[PDB]
């Protein structure tokens, strides 16, 4: 089993919506 | 079209070239998985049997592989006797290759013909023919028929015993012949005869290559026919103790692992003791590792209670010494399994002398922490994750050692080389998620590691940044320091991805640090790229800002509280507008919008209630005393327009609680934490309802005391514990103040205001289903009446009946059983008179159980009414343990209703 | 060697009539499309008239003629019903037929105009077209005499009778400016323009095309009101599919018998 079950921070678990957000925001890659 | 594909593939079959014949033959399985129609399946299979009876042996191998691929459609075959007659009729050929291929196909047809005596006989004869390739094909065919039959199995066990004693055929063919005895789990006497045969086999052939397959078939036989598990275990322990072959001992390892994983409760105390003695007496680190893995699995299971069940000290028990010495052994994996055994036994059993074992286990635990922290190997990280599992399990099972283990993990956070830090950050996040004091105990050092991050890491900076920001929020569950968040912003603006800082922001929204959340959402809002993304980030920003305003609250000041409520409600209004802007036909934020709307309505109800609480003193008792006599009040005992508004608020709050129950039962897809959180919000609403009902309204009729268990720390969140403590406080205060005053509500308004202030002082917890959603399950639910392509109503003669033929197919976005597995579908259909008792007579529901992911059900409706009717259906998906879970489309169909002219004329004559 | 890619578009739709244009298809195919509208579209019409007692001055055969020429509503129950000639039942059964009744006694001094409204039907999905304006007149009855009859309506097509022909009128044409020169105009200026013509007012005659085919067929389908025109087209095409499928199966068996 994994170390922590309520893990929001994992790659393959996350769904289509903020996958698209991930694509955009990794393309952006900065904050002011 | 399906028929068209069928006979064009038939023409490809009738083509001259065997290449094109192979083309069509291997093209059938696509047609099977496209058209599941059974007549088509039967005709295609019949043409297959024809071409297999007359093909040129490569077509035969192609047809064989087609059957072996599309095996699952075999059960819907009608003309079984003709199919089997062709396929069996080609077995009399003199070509050994053709005989072998045919026997393999019979092994494939085992699913539909398990009783064919002639097939049994042909397999048994070709089993002792001489042609090699058909001998091994006969072995494979026996291996399938013995799985799906019984009398064939007893025939084959007699024949196999005869052959093995009869000493013909070489050792390789003996290896092929042994694994037939796995399918002897049909009866106990067959199992015993095969067991005697296998014991004789191992004693007759002391060879490694013999013994390995013999033992593995013997143990699968016992694990299937679980009657001789103790004999199996003691035989394996004998061979692990006695036989000096290292490979055979590794077989014993990988087999006792299987038995320990399958049937743990059958493990006995003498078995455990014998394995422990073997693990002490072994010289080899690898075999000791395997035995320790076996003991780790058994310790995780129930059998530790068997080993420490009395009717010999626990210290006198040989397990403890082995566990201690192997936990302090030099080798890393051995130490990992030792600390696994120690953690399991410590959490499981509670005897008086085990405190020394607790101390030894925790100290050897930071030994594993330092070793895996500065090892940096893949196996080292595996043992590290094992140690962190030991941490989570030990701390949750026993809260006694929590502060010690947290401070040790912080010392390792000092002493780590920036690879294991993410892992132990997750682990200590879990531990502080259980017990809150672990963060505000040592806020400083985690911030020090945070400031050394930037020049400490170069490869997984994003990952460790996200983890340590999560735990800094968990540590500063209280109001976050401006200097600390400025340092956080400094490092994030130094080096971060937008997706990274977004994940820090999401963790901030999860824990409740809404000021930091507001800042991060503001930055991400100012960048974004796309429109629904912008509106989504903007809505999140507004809820974070409103929650910041709500946390900006002062105790026992009602005017400032309602001002803060109004400000926060303005900001939720902006946020919910932007959320409706973010809403799209794809990925529709239904749960998010509905949940934030219910939170809005809860806060509006709170503001209205505290407004009426303040207006309690607006001469309502004077209005009552002016309208009627104060003594023996006609409207109520100490009557009040304020009491009327209390009744209105009570009914409104109960309706709000009903809406929360509706939201939860329509959601159904979230995990345990989110569903629990929604239950707590409904708990708060019902708490306010019961408080205003049992204190302002009739307390003698209330007569309710919370004479039940409450306040246990079995919760899954510190947030949940905080709301639960608030609930206990409100219950004790209302139970104290139930009978003290008259209904004039002197300090009753003060008690209600205190409850409101506490319930708003506990901030919020934005949650996972409000964020990333998983196990997206749906019901298509296509009805099939007379097809109404437009909204034109469907005419029925109204004298006979009407049939519906509803159909549903269930779909899953991922692994369907993440949290809840669908079990049954309660469909619910009712009628309504479209032209205005609302046609609520037919109130049908039916519990169809989807055996496969498609289902259909026939409904009959009776009606004799002139007007149009609307027909409504519901899915009512009910899960494994049994819950309502109202999801589904809830579609509606219009139906017309006309009558016979002869019937109308007869009614006119009537 | 293979079929082209024809195109379909529709200009306007009305309950009584529809207008559409077809392109990139053969004149033979288009003529067969008009003929399959005319002939084999199955509808429901009154066929079996039993007369208990007639005392009208119109004779019984005439009454049966007008009853057979009454139109009816045949939306989809015509597709549900089976042919009377093929359905194995004693006389007519409700799977292959529809029952009608007509009893009129003119007992009033004024002439009682027997109308299509007075036909009592057995199935609500089938009525005279007029009901669901002035009704269709059947016979004018003087005071004193009566007319009592029973009727059965069945399913047929226009190869049998124009009463089973449902299309009130087809207007099928092409080449509105005789560019294919199928006709020769001695006085093309005196020849009036078509409504689809795009030629000049001075010319009124497209130039001759040495290489071309007749194309861009214009269709105006006027129903009699029994069915929707789109349903009529779909039924005609479906019957064409069925007939070609039967011809294929029978001729394949003929080839199998030959070989
Ligand atoms: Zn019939």
């Amino acid at each position: 089993a994994h170390v922590w079950e309520d893990n929001w921070d994992d790659d393959n678990v996350e769904d289509d919506f903020s996958n698209q957000l991930r694509a955009e925001l990794e393309k952006h890659g900065y904050k002011m | 079209d399906a028929n068209s594909a069928l006979m064009e593939l038939d023409k490809g079959l009738r083509s001259g070239k065997l290449g094109e014949q192979c083309e069509a033959v291997v093209r059938f399985p696509r047609l099977f998985q496209k058209y599941p129609f059974p007549i088509l399946i039967n005709s295609a299979f019949l043409k297959l049997a024809d071409v297999f009876r007359v093909g040129n042996n490569f077509l035969r191998l192609c047809v064989l592989k087609v059957t072996q691929q599309s095996e699952k459609h075999l059960e819907k075959i009608l003309n079984v006797d003709e199919f089997v007659k062709r396929i069996f009729s080609v077995i009399h050929s003199n070509d050994p290759v053709a005989r072998a291929i045919t026997l393999r196909m019979l092994g494939s047809l085992a699913s539909i013909i398990p009783e064919r005596k002639n097939a049994h006989h042909s397999i048994r004869q070709s089993l002792d023919s001489h042609d090699n390739v058909e001998v091994e094909a006969a072995v494979f065919a026996a291996a399938n028929f013995s799985a799906q039959s019984k009398d064939f199995a007893v025939g084959i066990c007699n024949k196999i015993s005869e052959m093995i004693q009869g000493l013909a055929t070489p050792v390789d063919l003996k290896l092929k012949l042994i694994p037939i005895l796995q399918h002897m789990h049909h009866d106990a006497i067959l199992a015993s005869s095969a067991r005697q045969l296998l014991q004789q086999l191992v004693t007759s052939y002391p060879s490694t290559k013999m013994v390995i397959v013999s033992l593995h078939t013997f143990t699968l036989l016992a694990a299937s026919s679980l009657v001789d598990t103790p004999k199996q275990i003691q035989l394996l322990l004998q061979y692990l103790k006695n036989d000096p072959r290292k490979a055979v001992k590794r077989l014993a390892i990988q087999d006792l692992k299987l038995l320990a994983n399958k049937t743990p409760h059958t493990w006995s105390r003498e078995n455990i003791q014998a394995l422990c003695e073997c693990a002490l007496q072994t010289p080899y680190d690898s075999l000791k590792l395997g035995m320790l893995s076996v003991l780790s699995t058994l310790s995780g299971t129930i059998a530790i209670k068997h080993y420490f069940s009395i009717v010999s000290s626990p210290r006198s028990s040989d397990l403890v010494k082995l566990a201690q010495e192997c936990c302090y052994h030099n080798n890393r994996g051995i130490a990992a399994h030792g600390v696994r055994v120690l953690t399991n036994i410590t959490v499981s059993c509670q005897e008086k002398d085990l405190l020394a074992l607790e101390q030894d286990a925790v100290f050897g635990l930071e030994s594993l922490l330092v070793l895996c922290s500065q090892d940096d190997s893949p196996g080292a990280q595996a043992t590290l994750k094992i140690a962190l599992n030991c941490m989570v399990k030990l701390a949750k099972g026993r809260p006694h050692l929590s502060q010690s283990v947290v401070e040790t993990l912080l010392t390792q956070l000092h002493s780590a080389q920036d690879a294991a830090r993410i892992l132990m950050c997750h682990c200590l996040a879990a531990i502080a998620m259980q017990l809150p004091v672990l963060g505000d105990g040592m806020l400083g050092d985690l911030m020090e590691l945070y400031k050394v991050i930037g020049r400490s890491a170069t490869d997984k900076q994003q990952e460790l940044l996200v983890s340590l920001a999560t735990v800094i929020f968990v540590a500063s569950q209280k109001a976050l320091s401006v200097e600390s968040k400025a340092v956080i912003k400094q490092q994030l603006e130094s080096v971060s991805n937008g997706w990274t800082v977004y994940r820090i922001a999401r963790q901030a929204s999860r824990m409740g640090n809404h000021d930091m959340a507001k800042e991060l959402y503001q930055s991400l809002l100012t960048q974004v790229a796309s429109e629904h993304f912008y509106f989504w980030l903007n809505s999140l920003k507004e809820f974070s800002h409103a929650e910041q305003c709500l946390t900006g609250l002062q105790e026992e000041n009602y005017s400032s509280a309602l001002s803060c409520i109004a400000e926060s409600l303005k900001f939720y209004h902006k946020g919910i507008a932007s959320l409706t802007a973010a809403s799209t036909p794809l990925n529709p934020l239904s749960f998010q919008c509905e949940f934030v709307k219910l939170r809005i309505d809860l806060l509006q109800a709170f503001s209205q209630l505290i407004c009426t609480c303040n207006s309690l003193k607006t001469s309502p008792p004077p209005a009552i005393a002016t309208t009627i006599a104060m003594t023996l009040g006609n409207d109520l005992q100490r009557c009040g327009r304020i009491s009327n508004q209390m009744k209105q608020s009570m009914e409104e709050f109960r309706s709000l609680a009903s809406r929360y129950g509706d939201l939860y039962q329509a959601s159904f897809d979230a995990d345990s934490a989110t569903l629990r959180n929604v239950e707590l919000q409904q708990q708060s609403c019902l708490l306010i309802s019961h408080a205003i009902e049992a204190l302002i309204l009739d307390p003698e009729s209330a007569s309710f005391q919370e004479y039940g268990s409450t306040g246990t720390a079995h919760a899954d969140s510190e947030y949940e514990r905080r709301m639960m403590s608030v609930y206990n406080h409100v219950l004790e205060e209302v139970e104290s103040l139930n009978r003290k005053y008259t209904p004039v509500s002197y300090m009753h308004t003060a008690c209600l205001c205190n409850a409101i202030i506490a319930l708003l002082k506990v901030p919020l917890s934005f949650q996972r289903y409000f964020f990333q959603k998983l196990q997206s399950t749906s019901i298509k639910l296509a009805l099939s009446p007379s097809p109404r392509n437009p909204a034109e109503p469907i005419a029925v003669q109204n004298n006979q009946q009407l049939a519906l033929k509803v159909e549903g197919v269930v779909q899953h976005g991922s692994k369907p059983g993440l949290f809840r597995k669908i079990q049954s579908v309660c469909l619910n259909v009712s009628s309504t008179l479209q032209s205005k008792i609302d046609n609520m007579t037919n109130e049908m529901e039916q519990r169809v159980e989807p055996h496969n992911d498609y289902f259909s059900t026939q409904f009959l409706l009776n009606f004799a009414i002139l007007g149009t009717h609307n027909i409504t259906v519901e899915s009512s998906v009910k899960d494994a343990n049994g819950i309502v879970w109202k999801t589904g489309p809830r579609t509606t169909i219009f139906v017309k209703s006309l009558e016979d002219p002869y019937s109308q004329q007869i009614r006119l004559q009537q | 060697p293979y079929a082209n890619q024809p195109t379909v578009r529709i200009t306007e739709l009305t309950d009584e009539n529809v207008k559409f244009i077809i392109e990139n298809t053969d004149l033979a195919v288009a003529n067969s499309i008009r003929r399959v509208f005319i002939a084999e579209v199955p509808i429901i019409a009154i066929d079996w008239v039993q007369i208990d007692a007639n005392s009208s001055v119109l004779h019984d055969e005439f009454i049966a003629h007008r009853l057979g020429l009454i139109p009816l509503t045949s939306d989809d129950i015509v597709d549900k019903l089976q042919y009377s000639r093929d359905c194995t039942c004693e006389e007519f059964c409700p799977e292959c037929s529809v029952e009608f009744t007509l009893d009129v006694r003119c007992n009033e001094d004024q002439t009682r105009h027997v109308t299509s409204r007075d036909l009592i039907s057995n199935s609500p999905r089938v009525i005279p077209v007029t009901s669901r304006q002035d009704d269709i007149l059947i016979v004018k009855l003087r005071k004193g005499q009566e007319l009592r009859l029973r009727a059965y309506a069945k399913k047929g097509f226009g190869k049998e009778h124009a009463k089973w022909n449902p299309t009130a009128g087809v207007a099928f044409e092409y080449d509105p400016d005789n560019a294919l020169r199928h006709t020769v105009y001695p006085k093309p200026e005196e020849w009036p323009k078509s409504e689809y013509s795009e030629l000049d007012e001075d010319e009124s005659q497209a130039p001759y095309d040495p290489n071309g085919k007749p194309e861009r067929f214009y269709y105006n389908v006027e129903s009699c009101g029994s069915l929707r025109p789109e349903t009529i087209v779909l039924s005609a095409l479906s019957g064409l599919k069925k007939k070609l499928s039967d011809l294929q199966t029978q001729l394949s068996h003929e080839i199998q018998s030959d070989v």
